[PDB]
């Protein structure tokens, strides 16, 4: 998971 | 422990929800490509992020992607005309594209993680996306034999996610392109009328209403  | 509700932005679909889509379940959307599955995602995404007066949860997002259909311009579009900072709203949601059905189930595994660590900040995750929760799965078992093997993948899947949603308080949406057996919570099956115009109506959920929300889909999501 990354940041948007 | 109590149950939360985010507010969709219609009054329609959220009296129809009984205030909104709930924490300690799964909310699936199904229908037809094209019916708004995601357009209510992306608008969930910005609106479980107010503060619970405004029909929030003051909380972050986890969204799991089979389908490159993610848009952070649409956030930012629904968010700014919310009165939100743009780049604030998109930074409490956490993205994943999954590769493959056995990579979207490692992704739950791995959610877990960010939810533990956000749980007992000001901005725990409310709302974890599954789009599409079957997409994979239908292009992975298919042919004889992958009705049973297909149905017990998902099923396990879906109880991975039953956990999250109850064990941290989390409202889990998941959307369907579409006699099998389903396991959600709540099954609400949406189709496209006319231009930007949506019809949603409950599924096997005789107890709640059984008329049906229209909406709209504007530069906020969604709306009456």
């Amino acid at each position: 998971f990354h940041t948007a | 422990a109590t149950i939360g509700r985010i507010s969709t932005g219609s009054k329609s679909l959220d009296k129809l929800l009984g205030g909104g889509i709930e924490t300690q379940a799964i909310t699936e959307v199904f229908g037809e490509f094209g019916s708004g599955k995601t357009q209510l995602a992306h608008t969930l995404a910005v609106m479980v992020q107010l503060p619970p007066e405004e029909g929030g949860l003051n909380g972050s997002v986890m969204w799991i992607d089979t389908e490159n259909t993610f848009r952070p311009e649409r956030i930012r579009e629904i968010a700014q005309n919310r009165g939100l900072d743009p780049d604030e709203v998109l930074k409490h949601i956490a993205y994943a594209r999954a590769f493959n059905s056995n990579h979207q189930m490692l992704l739950v595994q791995q959610a877990e993680d960010m939810i533990k660590e956000l749980l007992n900040t000001d901005r725990p995750v409310k709302l974890l996306i599954v789009d599409s929760l079957t997409s994979h799965f239908r292009s992975e078992y298919i042919g004889r034999g992958a009705l049973a093997e297909r149905q017990q993948k998902l099923a396990k899947h879906l109880a991975d996610l039953h956990r999250l949603a109850n064990l941290y308080d989390i409202a889990v949406f998941v959307t369907n392109q579409v006699i099998l057996a389903h396991s959600a919570t709540l099954r609400v099956y949406l189709r496209k009328g006319k231009g930007g115009k949506r019809i949603a109506r409950l599924i096997d959920a005789p107890h709640l209403p059984e008329g049906e929300a229209v909406f709209s889909i504007t530069e906020k999501g969604i709306e009456d």
